[PDB]
């Protein structure tokens, strides 16, 4: 926080303004990766998630977007091409706000992530956390409504703008 | 009267589960990648003369959560194994299927299918040979299919449909 940059979300529900979320990303301890989403947040690259959309909701795991390439779940592209490694797995999915990369395997990483609404210890050691809701679980919760079983969600969720917070 | 199916439709990702049940279900293709977490499905149909319900449990080609692929194994009564003839390591799965639903039904002999999908494209690298081979090794039937031009879709559940039912004449 005197190390670690936050950024934010202004989430959006079919276009309506839900509520920001800010997560501390984890630069300290899982750089490479705090960096990409850094950057996918700032948009500075020319690409990133603003406008993009929470994809796949199901309640009491998790809340799943960042495909801003395909636009179907599948896609997807980080900052150093379409893919990086697992960068390490020194953090854990301890509780409700890990922020943590979605993958397709080892080494896999590209711009999707996921929001915890729980503990998901069975993702450790295969999915890279690198950050944490920091503002706005509440916001997380209500987002967490609109999804179901299946992850297909209600109404369409999307980051209607997104930054860096000084 | 009429009966009523359980079936499962599993694989590897990206083999073409979904876009098959969506062809039989609804009748039309998906020409697009919605990768699934879950979905069930229930249609009428008669086959062979005699009506029945078919409940279709659609499942990820994921193979974590051994909890509830187990339960998606003993409820269902027979089993959609798809691979993708132009992924061989679609089609090298198939045996830990085969031999994970014969552990949690505790059987050598379940209803299964082995169906070969996407024979539409040129890209194929799985001989029909190869897969024919391995379906007489199990003692089930084979059948090639297209998602998207229709081709063996109904043949595919009405076989498996067939298999269940004589599997309960035994
Ligand atoms: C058996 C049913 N079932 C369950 C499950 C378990 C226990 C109890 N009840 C359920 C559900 C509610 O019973 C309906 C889960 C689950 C997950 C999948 C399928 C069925 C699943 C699944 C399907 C996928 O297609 C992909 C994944 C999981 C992993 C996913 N990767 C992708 O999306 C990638 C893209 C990202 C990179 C670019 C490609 N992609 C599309 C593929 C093909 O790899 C990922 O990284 N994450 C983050 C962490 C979270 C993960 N998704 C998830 O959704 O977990 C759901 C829960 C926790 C409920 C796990
Ligand atoms: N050419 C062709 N494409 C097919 C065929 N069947 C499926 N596809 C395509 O292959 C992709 C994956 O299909 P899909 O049915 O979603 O696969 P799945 O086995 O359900 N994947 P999952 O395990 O993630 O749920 C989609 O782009 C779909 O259009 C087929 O017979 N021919
Ligand atoms: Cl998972
Ligand atoms: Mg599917």
């Amino acid at each position: 926080s005197m190390v670690n940059p936050t950024v934010f979300f202004d989430i959006a529900v079919d276009g309506e303004p839900l509520g920001r979320v800010s997560f501390e990303l984890f630069a300290d301890k899982v750089p490479k990766t705090a960096e990409n989403f850094r950057a996918l947040s700032t948009g500075e690259k020319g690409f990133g998630y603003k406008g993009s959309c929470f994809h796949r909701i199901i309640p009491g795991f998790m809340c799943q977007g960042g495909d801003f390439t395909r636009h179907n779940g599948t896609g997807g592209k980080s900052i150093y091409g379409e893919k990086f490694e697992d960068e390490n797995f020194i953090l854990k999915h301890t509780g409700p706000g890990i922020l943590s990369m979605a993958n397709a395997g080892p080494n896999t990483n590209g711009s999707q992530f996921f929001i915890c609404t729980a503990k998901t210890e069975w993702l450790d050691g295969k999915h890279v956390v690198f950050g944490k809701v920091k503002e706005g679980m509440n916001i997380v919760e209500a987002m967490e409504r609109f999804g179901s079983r299946n992850g297909k969600t209600s109404k369409k969720i999307t980051i209607a703008d997104c930054g860096q917070l000084e | 009267s009429m009966t009523e199916y359980k079936l499962v439709v599993v694989g590897a990702d990206g083999v073409g589960k979904s876009a098959l049940t969506i062809q039989l279900i609804q009748n039309h293709f998906v020409d697009e990648y919605d990768p699934t977490i879950e979905d069930s499905y229930r249609k009428q149909v008669v086959i062979d003369g005699e009506t029945c319900l078919l409940d279709i449990l659609d499942t990820a080609g994921q193979e974590e959560y051994s909890a509830m692929r187990d339960q998606y194994m003993r409820t269902g009564e027979g089993f959609l194994c798809v691979f993708a003839i132009n992924n061989t390591k679609s089609f090298e799965d198939i045996h830990h299927y085969r031999e994970q639903i014969k552990r949690v039904k505790d059987s050598e002999d379940v209803p299964m299918v082995l169906v070969g999908n996407k024979c539409d494209l040129p890209s194929r690298t799985v001989d029909t040979k190869q897969a024919q081979d391995l379906a007489r090794s199990y003692g089930i039937p084979f059948i090639e299919t297209s998602a998207k031009t229709r081709q063996g879709v109904d043949d595919a559940f009405y076989t498996l449909v067939r298999e269940i039912r004589k599997h309960k004449e035994k």
